[PDB]
């Protein structure tokens, strides 16, 4: 059970610049170590295999080396939509087997942007089919990882939220995430503050947005 | 010709030796080679030489024939003085490229000894992972010994270029070739020796494990 | 030149099992192994073992013991995988991968052939409406949206104003919930001295129910 842990698990560079990825093994290798890419949508591609080989078509940007337990991956020239998700990967030991990275995304550089948030209580036309929903929008901030946590009358709630995260806007450079909440009818109209905490590193301190029920 | 390579394994006992043939660090022993016998503990015969376990030097080996492909797992080492690979043909000797899968294929092992012919001897290894091997005829020279090899202490007349029947050069040195820690794991820890032999006037430059 | 055909998007009420298929180019498998890597919606790329068809030997990662097996003849064109009891969790791509293994002689490690991967979603569910929701403006700027909620399945296409506001608006990618169902937001950003005046209404169309709803959102009183 060799464990590939790659690092960075998020790059954020810009064009032009040099992108180092690294992979450390829990075991030694037997070469045959590859990379991989993948766009969103899209299925992975292979860069690079035997260590340092590049695959077929492969720009000679892709620069592969390592051996033992630890690998890089040199990107060279960082072109545009070189920006993607990135995987280390191993084949052999009996019986053959695979063992894949962790991944590392490679954003888009952007100065640190805070998020706006805004708390969407739930339709009264919702609350007529019997379930309330409430949402909370984090709306364009840097970098990718904001942490939201929903609390309903000071009770953090697990296993009630749900949340989605954009690609990075093309002009912007910025995401985006709302989560939603889900309750009965019922509970919801058991309790009274609705509050949403949210996390992030443009932000010295919490931002919790709250509505309070029917108010 | 990679394909030519019988390819008919199931290690449903788990032995191990399947992971051996692929991957180098899967390798395979000391408690089974205590039955090898030294050729000091077999006795002399001057009558003159007639014609008569497979990891053990001393093994007499059936004259080589047609096997077929079925019972047949590994690659099929074939041995002049130097190695040779034999790969799956049909019964006529044409080549079959399709990994063993007919049941008609063959492996044509077939020996005559240089100079007048092809191979001293073979060995390949079955499907339930044992090392088998033939050549010959071996040499008839409690204790008889029928060479295999170069038995020169017990006949001076047994030479491997008159009584050689397989990759044992002497009753010490078996011939290295790519797949030999396969077929005979327990000669792991042979020492590699340059060595050369003159049979028919060709010089055979080859490496030797020795003991 | 080995291409590999892999079996069509199957859809599973949870705790069943589904079979998915792997068929190369070239004749049969030989000496090559037929891996399966599965990737869950956004995750990684996560190996689940193989088999080696001239053999039989299965490979079972750790992660899914017991409910997944490999079958695969010995020269067959297809190598199979059935995962059963399957969750919500298991909704997933799954790609099958040959590839010629060995460290040591004639058979050194070549080949990375892929298919071209199987969606399979776990729900009880079968083709439903979206149920289009405000999601009222209130507190610069403000935020408004639509919440279109428990419709199954993807793609449902949400625009604004007929289209004109296009500028400032998020459509997030939906979620797969507890039921089964569907759920998405849309929402734009709009300026807050326009609420009451500046109409406001999003386009919902979910093609394979043939519903399209128009919902209002005005800001709440
Ligand atoms: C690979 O070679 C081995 C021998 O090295 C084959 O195994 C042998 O198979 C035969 C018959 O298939 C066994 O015969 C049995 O002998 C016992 C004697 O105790 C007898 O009581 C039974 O009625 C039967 O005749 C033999 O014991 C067995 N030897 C061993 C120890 O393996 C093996 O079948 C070969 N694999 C192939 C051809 O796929
Ligand atoms: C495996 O067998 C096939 C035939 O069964 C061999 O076939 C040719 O290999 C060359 C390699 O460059 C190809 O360009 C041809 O298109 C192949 N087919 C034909 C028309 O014969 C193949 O070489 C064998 N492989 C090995 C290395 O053993
Ligand atoms: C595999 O074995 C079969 C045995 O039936 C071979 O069959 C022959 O096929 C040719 C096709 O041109 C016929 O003309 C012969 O009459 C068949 N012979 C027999 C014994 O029926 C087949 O050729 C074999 N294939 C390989 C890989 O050698
Ligand atoms: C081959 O040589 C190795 C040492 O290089 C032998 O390994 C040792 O064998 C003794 C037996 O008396 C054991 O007590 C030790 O534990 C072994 N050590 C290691 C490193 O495993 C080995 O037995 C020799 N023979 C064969 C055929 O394996
Ligand atoms: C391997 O050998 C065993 C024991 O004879 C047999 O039962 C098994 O079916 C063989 N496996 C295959 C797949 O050939
Ligand atoms: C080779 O040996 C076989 C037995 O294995 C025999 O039938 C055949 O005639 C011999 N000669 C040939 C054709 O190679």
């Amino acid at each position: 059970e060799i464990v590939l842990t790659q690092s960075p698990a998020s790059l954020s560079l810009s064009p032009g610049e040099r992108a180092t990825l690294s992979c450390r093994a829990s075991q030694s290798v037997d070469k045959y170590f590859a990379w991989y890419q993948q766009k969103p949508g899209q299925a992975p591609r292979l860069l690079i295999y035997e260590t340092s080989k590049r695959a077929t078509g492969i720009p000679a940007r892709f620069s592969g080396s390592g051996s033992g337990t630890d690998f890089t991956l040199t990107i060279s020239n960082l072109e545009p939509d070189d920006f993607a998700i990135y995987y280390c990967h191993h084949r052999g030991n009996w019986p053959p087997s695979f063992t894949f990275g962790q991944g590392t995304r490679l954003e888009i550089k952007r100065t640190v942007a805070a998020p706006s948030v805004f708390i969407f209580p739930p339709s009264d036309e919702q609350l007529k089919s019997g379930t309330a929903s409430v949402v909370c929008l984090l709306n364009n901030f840097y970098p990718r990882e904001a942490k939201v946590q929903w609390k309903v009358d000071n009770a953090l709630q697990s296993g009630n939220s749900q949340e989605s995260v954009t690609e990075q806007d093309s002009k912007d450079s910025t995401y985006s995430l709302s989560s939603t909440l889900t309750l009965s009818k019922a509970d919801y109209e058991k309790h009274k503050v609705y509050a949403c905490e949210v996390t992030h590193q443009g932000l010295s301190s919490p931002v919790t947005k709250s509505f309070n029920r029917g108010e | 010709h990679i394909n030519r390579t019988a390819l008919n394994c199931n290690d449903s006992l788990h032995t191990g030796f399947l992971a051996a043939l692929f991957y180098t660090h899967k390798f395979n022993c000391p408690e089974r080679m205590a039955h090898c016998r030294p050729i000091d503990e077999f006795a002399q015969g001057w009558g003159p030489i007639t014609y008569a376990r497979p990891y053990c030097w001393h093994y007499a080996p059936r004259q080589c024939g047609t096997i077929p492909a079925s019972q047949v797992c590994g690659p099929v080492y074939c041995f002049t003085p130097s190695p040779v690979v034999v790969g799956t043909t049909d019964r006529f000797g044409a080549p079959t490229y399709t990994w063993g899968e007919n049941e008609t294929d063959v492996l044509i092992l077939n020996n005559t000894r240089p100079p007048q012919g092809n191979w001293f001897g073979c060995t390949w290894m079955n499907s339930t992972g044992f090392t088998k091997t033939c050549g010959g005829p071996p040499c008839n020279i409690n204790n008889t010994l029928t060479c295999p090899t170069d038995c020169f202490r017990k006949h001076p007349e047994a030479t491997y270029t008159k009584c050689g029947s397989g990759p044992w050069l002497t009753p010490r040195c078996l011939v290295d070739y790519p797949y030999r820690l396969w077929h005979y794991p327990c000669t792991v820890n042979f020492t590699i020796f340059k060595v050369r032999m003159y049979v028919g006037g060709v010089e055979h430059r080859l490496n030797a494990a020795c003991n | 030149q080995v291409q590999l055909v892999q079996s069509g998007a199957e859809v599973k009420k949870p705790g069943s099992s589904v079979k998915v298929s792997c068929t190369t180019s070239g004749g049969s498998f030989g000496r090559d192994a037929v891996s399966w890597v599965r990737q869950a919606p956004g995750q990684g790329l996560e190996p689940m073992g193989g088999i080696i068809p001239i053999f039989g030997t299965s490979s079972y990662a750790q992660t899914f013991q017991g409910r997944v097996t490999f079958t695969a003849g010995k020269s067959t064109s297809t190598a199979y995988m059935e995962l059963s009891s399957l969750k919500s969790e298991d909704t997933a791509v799954y790609y099958c991968v040959r590839w010629s293994f060995g460290d040591y002689g004639l058979f050194l490690t070549e080949g990375d052939y892929w298919g071209q991967g199987t969606l399979v979603i776990v729900s009880s569910a079968s083709t439903k409406g979206p149920s289009v929701f405000p999601l009222a403006p209130s507190s610069g700027t403000a935020a408004l949206g639509c919440l279109v909620k428990d419709y199954f399945p993807e793609p449902v296409t949400v625009s604004w104003n007929s289209g004109a506001l296009t500028s400032g608006v998020h459509t997030f990618p939906a979620v797969l919930q507890s039921s089964g169902l569907y759920s998405l937001s849309s929402v734009v950003t709009v300026p807050s001295s326009s609420l009451g005046t500046q109409t406001y209404i999003c386009n919902v169309n979910h093609k394979p129910s043939n519903t399209k709803v128009d919902k209002r959102v005005e800001p709440k009183s």
